[PDB]
């Protein structure tokens, strides 16, 4: 069960990149949406992160890297990359493993460090926040 | 559309090399197809890198970041094995 939050920012995310014809839908795509989604947002001021800069490295990183599908092809659109689908799935394993249901961005943020690989869980580290520096917040506040 | 319920020293992750393998079965006109489908190339580079897995037994189709080339080598096994091609799609790190 996705909450109302997490469920905007997620759709508003999918309908931006498809209005910049992205190709994928990626988990760098997820983080710079929750940014602004207020569950992930409280637990990255909790951490001391620079909102600003990691915006901003996202969005460049993201414009760099995500190939734009042709205005030829009108077949294909946007979709996820696999790496996104896990992370949804494991915050969604997470939260009923602890025997809840509801999802927020919070949970989504603690998902994203296992994608080892992946671009926004290397800038999460870089900022110095990790998966347990999310969890301790959603757990004790601070 | 999606239905998002239901689908020391720190280094950044490598970019990795999407390639294409040849194979005694799956026809030129696929790879080909492929090439262009999801690559994006036009008919005469697509005919280049297809001559050159023929020849070479593999070629580079693109070079992404490990998180993008995951997802295009899933994409082209599966339309491979919906095409009933033993096509293999492999990566590898730039
Ligand atoms: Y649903």
């Amino acid at each position: 069960m996705l909450n109302q939050e997490l469920e905007l920012s997620l759709n508003m995310a999918f309908a931006r990149a498809r209005e910049h014809r992205h190709e994928f839908m990626t988990v760098e795509h997820l983080l710079l949406a929750l940014l602004s989604n207020p569950s992930a947002r409280e637990a990255l001021e909790a951490c001391s992160v620079d909102l600003v800069a990691l915006r901003q490295e996202l969005e460049a990183f993201i414009e760099q890297t995500t190939p734009v599908l042709p205005a030829s092809e009108e077949e294909r659109d946007t979709q996820p990359t696999l790496s996104f689908q896990r992370v949804l799935q494991r915050a969604v394993f997470h939260v009923q493993s602890s025997g809840r249901n509801e999802v927020t961005g919070a949970n989504v943020l603690v998902a994203i460090f296992s994608e080892q690989e992946s671009q926004a869980a290397y800038l999460l580290r870089k900022h110095e926040v990790s998966r347990l520096d999310v969890v301790n917040f959603i757990s004790h506040g601070t | 559309w999606l239905d998002f319920d239901q689908l020391d020293a720190l280094k950044p992750p490598s970019m990795y090399k999407v390639i294409l393998v040849n194979d005694d079965y799956t026809p030129m006109e696929f790879v080909i197809d492929v090439l262009q489908k999801f690559f994006s190339y036009d008919v005469e580079r697509a005919t280049q890198l297809m001559l050159a897995v023929h020849y070479q037994g593999k070629a580079i189709c693109g070079v992404f970041t490990a998180e993008v080339a995951e997802t295009k080598v899933a994409m082209v096994n599966k339309y491979a094995r919906e095409n009933e091609h033993p096509l293999l799609c492999t990566l590898e790190k730039a």
